[PDB]
DNA sequence: GAGAGAAGCGCCAAACACA
DNA sequence: ACTGTGTTTGGCGCTTCTCTC
DNA sequence: GAGAGAAGCGCCAAACACA
DNA sequence: ACTGTGTTTGGCGCTTCTCTC
């Protein structure tokens, strides 16, 4: 077609959406790794271009802008996850998939963005398309799933007990129902970083979200690869309140493997931050059980 | 190319398919090169770990001060000719310089590290040292590097060498896992908190009037607002077309227009 | 008449007109003078600005600085990015092309590697050496023009907040060792301090999200080209020399033949517009 | 804590707040150390302006130079009146206080005679011979402080602008003699030239009405002092000296005791404010 | 004092009179020392007239060239030890820097004056130059006062005597019939022309915003006017009770308030 | 009384006014030198305080200041002159005269000083008795006088005309009936003054002027003393016109002496300047009976 | 009780030195 | 391509707070 | 004929050098 | 008392004038 930039202003946005509707054909890479690579240059070409230009000049944003980029996205990536194989797997769309997600981030962050227009056209169904990608095979698409969903958690505000509601839901059916799911860490971090912005006092859903799903993400066999993340959310959550620490420590003194295992490091490094931040303001209510329990 | 960059650095293979090369280019390459063929922290720089080794060379000796980030595996490494605690001050000193500031520091008991010029270094920067006595993996993977880096030239400073092979173990090995180089991991911003009850808003930029370099021109032309900054320019939109670099000596804070 | 009164005592512009003349003729008397244009030191010129990088990592500048710590005279090699303003420093002995790779070396150790460094033409960043190992990591090396001790200014600049905190820290601790002072700047400078305008650190603009892209340039230069006379930028002198013609001229400088065998790159600033003699 | 991270590490203000501290208290922290003060060649201090008479030949400045024409080193006696501008010259062959006398009294036969001449502290301004001849005149002889040629800023402009005519002179006639030209740029000068602000000649001036008074001054100055660090005006240094405190300051300068035996005088350019103690 | 006064220059009584000597007073100082007891131009710098003069010497001879004006008898001398064209153009340059440009230059014939170098230098000037063969009066008062201030001091390098002689009848002597010096009538300002059926209107000098000296401030603190003007200064009433002088530095144009 | 200066704003114009009240009182120096030294010595201290504080400060002159300066200067100037004696008499009443002359220049030409309020206090009285001033004896106040009239002519437009006729009366009574007169070089300085700031075309009340009362000047005795002045008033009037010059030649043509005596330098000098202006565009008209009766 | 002093806080132009 | 810059420092406006009639 | 280009004129901030 | 300053130079607004639709 043509250079978005080199047009007369007039027109300027509508190339803009003929641009988008040459990104939504789709073409495969595992299919077979070579096919129709004209095309599929020309759609990286529009891709790098696109978000070159996005990010340069105000006022781009209009109306009959929003539900296009929503569709673009939805088309680009909602789709079925490939089959599971437990080096990791690594996605063979990976180009034009890192050009869309640039694209959406740099999107969704600019200062035009107005925070009231995709209250109707984004909704629920674009929050559950877009979490249940999180079981992705490829860290790279976690990472960017992750610094998405923190910012539309950030600008919006209907949906946030919504995502919290569904992110109970998700480790309801990770800790009890099926075991496979690799996007456990992204998810923690998040959750660390929603937690250190309450207020005081604690809500009583909160305290329900520690004692039913942070605790008891505990007693699964693979817990020392997500472990980092478990600990920073548990230590940045009982500062807020110091008083609410008891039922940690008496949740956490249950579900020690009492037999020797490798994974008595992971208990003896979590309990020394926890012990570290618990000693001030008299605190000895357990210390006894606790040491008692620690001795064997 | 990765080539020139594989005889020189001996990098990985998923490090060259970042470049130019792609998977079977860099298969290629690998083996095609003669020479070739937990985590207990919580977040970047708050436990690190500090050993000493021993490198034998076929005249002399040199005794590497390493340090390692538990939690990306940063390494920083110092070479020196003998070991006391005045040295072992000097590599934390310039082990700061390169990753920040640690929390909690953890080393092995010894004649340094045990002395009073080893704690009131750590006491006047208000970094914790526990001691310890029975990571060894990077040490290892430092110390094959530098023997590579020998093998291919015999005339090499022992200077340079130290500098490159910890340029290639930061900035260029593809760690396994995350598929991010020690360096991306250990400096990548964490995310900012989230107010509850507060829409998180957008941060809006400053208004600025302006003038064109090499112009020598005595007019302000119109407020403009900046996009990007960085030190000793920003970039102003001049018009609706192009965006230019302004120095800051051109510069001049206004008030939004209302 | 005025044009024999100027010729005769070359008396101002105010004092053409009391004794019979347009202003503007006046004006233009004093305009075409050359022996009053050859001998007034004052001009007015547009100011040059330093190549700036588009991204971390994209142009850095090079130097050696001396200092005198107890009775030694150490030789500092000194780094920064134009982006971010990051340093990097390391302490020498002497001065040789393999001080100058192994600081070079060090430096992309601790920043990264650079695309283009651009460094004095000195006696030690010139030679076949540190040619080969810029050569050996794909990095291109152009240099200033010699005696403009202005066009790197970034670098100067740098040396002398460096030197400013060494003899902070000297003063408190006349014993403290050299690598240990340094390192201590080096952390303050890149980590503690903020910069002044745009208020963040050296470091968090350094890895900050390389997201946004290059804008991109245009080497579209002036066409045209005027007289201009000059200063020899290495001596100084009281009158000027010229008028000559420009061969061509890029933003912050200009090609003037100082001799008739051989041209020369004048900056913007030892250069004064001249009148066209047709 | 902000204390103790400064006393290491000296960092600036807007790294003290992003530790945990007020803007003010951090302000207060900076501007008490003194490694940090004695070290900034940064201050801040009022700019001292010269004596100027309330009327003609109140007020004089003199001044020699040295002129370089047909390998010959001419000496230039100048003598500059401050309340017009009118300046006198002659030139000699070689500097003693005898040519210095007959240069001041060439000066009185063109202008006349005037209260007081301050000059600096030259070796044929200060001798016996000059002092009798002075006051065989009525006329008051001051001084300035030694190593400061910025409290004779007229006189010195004036060179300036007398050697730049005597140089567009000999631009056209290198054969011309010395009298003639010295004696064509001095009609320039006084007759011809206008000045920039007040749009009139040195002479009309010079031979206005004096009809306008004096107005009335007042020799109160203020009662308090401070304390300063200081450089010594002849040496140059990296590093400000002191604190120490006034002994009396008037307007352009301050007495600071350079040593504990004896006092001197620094001008408001080699003073910077320091932090009372008590 | 006038008794100094007298003792160095030997000027006149009514001279005298005008400082703080009074009648009586300078009729005993004049006699009390022992050594003591038409005009053609129309304007001043109209016609000059030139002469020389042998001044003899006990060991040696002086030229004395000297320049008179014909309608003040301005005085200006030099001193050679040749007569040339060249000394007659650097006498009569001499003279214009000291009086200014005459319009009408005459002289007597001789070799000098008569020359093409001095017709030259008259002829860059637009001086037109008359010859004419046969004021001799101000010569011999010039004369009889160089030979008092020999006959007091005979150590005297005739450069200082012949400056004080200019001097004194320049700027001392006081002329009789119109009780003014040769100076001042020579320099005092003409009367401005009227403009017919226009009344002749009083100049208003500008505003200017103002800094008070030695205060360091930074703020222009209200638009005065200024009374009197000068080279590097200008005065200037910062209240209704006193004036000062304020540089041009801390001085900034403005417009009237209306 | 007290400075006027140091006191409040409110009175501050009132304290002046007493000023003035304290210098129209008479000390006499020539009926003898030593008589009310304090006294005398008030009044130059008080004079030389307000001529310097009247010309430092703006909107200090008010409506009730002008008749009372007019007439301290009507009191301490306008007198009868003293006998006359034919170097010159010098006034003994010289310091306090100065003193008034200079606060006279200085208020009259005050930028505050309003060219339209005198018109009802300074009238043809004053210019008379301030006119019958020119005969004094004393050079400075002739000096003196001439600069103030110089003021008031230009300043004033109902008193020109007024001026210029008495001026002519003056002239007539010197040229026939009373040669005792010697203030005719100040008046021709003036009247140059006022003749270069003619229009074009000459008014025919000037070419009287110069036909009636300026040529017949020459044939005094006493023309030695003021030529200059004459004679640059002769050649600043022809510039104007350049035809009505040959009234002037054949004018001049019979005043000169046609006996030999001193004082045909004049004549010749003053030929001398009226033929180089004459010259230009064709003047050929009198030459021949100029050169004739100059052979002579 | 209320309107004025007092302290906190950001912003800015002029200097200065590395060569 | 070739090309000066970043930091310090008192003053001043502007917002918030506290001691007195 | 009329409203826009073209030339004249004043004013001003930034440099520069004498030491 | 002790104490930097005066001149040059292109750019820019603001007033007056002239060549074209
Ligand atoms: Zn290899
Ligand atoms: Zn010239
Ligand atoms: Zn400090
Ligand atoms: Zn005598």
């Amino acid at each position: 077609l043509l250079h978005i930039r080199d047009v007369p202003p007039a027109d300027q946005e509508k190339l803009f959406i003929q641009k988008l509707r040459q990104c939504c054909v789709l073409f495969d890479f595992v299919s077979d790794p070579l096919s129709d690579l004209k095309w599929k240059e020309v759609k990286r070409a529009a891709l790098s271009e696109m978000v070159e230009y996005i990010t340069h000049n105000r006022n781009v944003i209009t109306e009959p802008i929003y539900p296009e980029v929503v569709h673009m996205f939805a088309v680009n990536m909602f789709r079925t996850l490939p089959p599971s194989s437990n080096e990791p797997t690594l996605e063979a769309a990976w180009p034009h998939l890192q050009l869309v997600y640039e694209f959406f981030l740099r999107f969704l962050e600019s200062p035009d963005f107005q925070p009231n227009i995709a209250k109707k056209y984004i909704d629920q169904k674009f929050v559950l398309q877009l979490l249940e990608l999180f079981d992705s095979e490829d860290p790279r698409e976690r990472d960017f799933l992750k610094t998405t969903l923190h910012r539309i958690y950030g600008k919006f505000l209907g949906l946030r007990a919504y995502i919290r509601k569904q992110i109970n839901n998700i480790f309801y059916r990770f800790i009890y129902e099926t075991e496979h799911h690799n996007g456990i860490a992204e998810l923690l971090e998040i959750l660390g970083s929603i937690i250190n912005g309450f207020a005081l006092p604690l809500k009583e859903e909160h305290k329900i979200f520690l004692l039913k799903v942070l605790l008891p993400l505990h007693k699964v066999k693979s817990l020392s690869v997500y472990h980092p993340q478990l600990a920073y959310c548990v230590v940045q959550f009982l500062e807020k309140d110091s008083t609410l620490t008891e039922p940690v420590v008496m949740a956490l003194l249950k579900y020690w493997p009492k037999t020797h295992s490798p994974k008595e490091v992971m208990f003896l490094n979590e309990l020394e931050e926890i012990l570290d931040v618990i000693e001030p303001s008299e605190f000895v209510k357990i210390m006894e059980p606790l040491f008692r329990q620690l001795a064997k | 190319s990765p080539a020139k960059l594989h005889s020189f650095t001996h990098c990985g293979q998923a490090a060259l398919t970042l470049h130019g090369a792609t998977t079977t280019e860099a298969l290629n390459i690998l083996h095609s090169c003669h020479a070739c063929r937990i985590r207990r922290g919580l977040l970047p720089n708050h436990i690190w770990q500090g050993d000493i080794t021993h490198f034998k060379y076929k005249n002399t000796l040199y005794r590497l001060h390493v340090w390692v980030d538990t939690f990306s595996g940063s390494v920083s490494a110092t070479h020196k000719k003998r070991e006391t605690s005045s040295e072992a001050i000097s590599s934390l000193l310039h082990a700061i310089a390169h990753l920040g500031r640690p929390s909690h520091i953890n080393t092995d008991n010894g004649p340094a590290y045990a002395s009073q010029e080893f704690q009131h270094a750590c006491t006047s920067l208000a970094i914790r040292h526990t001691t310890h006595i029975p990571v060894e993996r990077t040490n290892g993977i430092l110390k094959t590097l530098l023997y590579k880096y020998f093998s291919d030239n015999p005339n090499l400073p022992m200077d340079n060498a130290l500098s490159v092979a910890l340029w290639t173990i930061n900035h260029l090995n593809v760690l396994t896992h995350c598929q991010k180089t020690r360096w991306q991991l250990h400096h990548s911003p964490r995310l900012p908190p989230i107010p509850e009850a507060k829409p998180v808003t957008t941060s809006k930029t400053h208004w600025y009037y302006f003038k064109i370099p090499g112009l020598n021109s005595r007019q302000w032309k119109g407020p403009q607002r900046a996009l990007q900054e960085a030190a000793g320019a920003a970039l102003i939109p001049v018009s609706d077309t192009a965006a230019q670099w302004i120095p800051w000596k051109l510069l001049k804070r206004a008030v939004c227009p209302r």
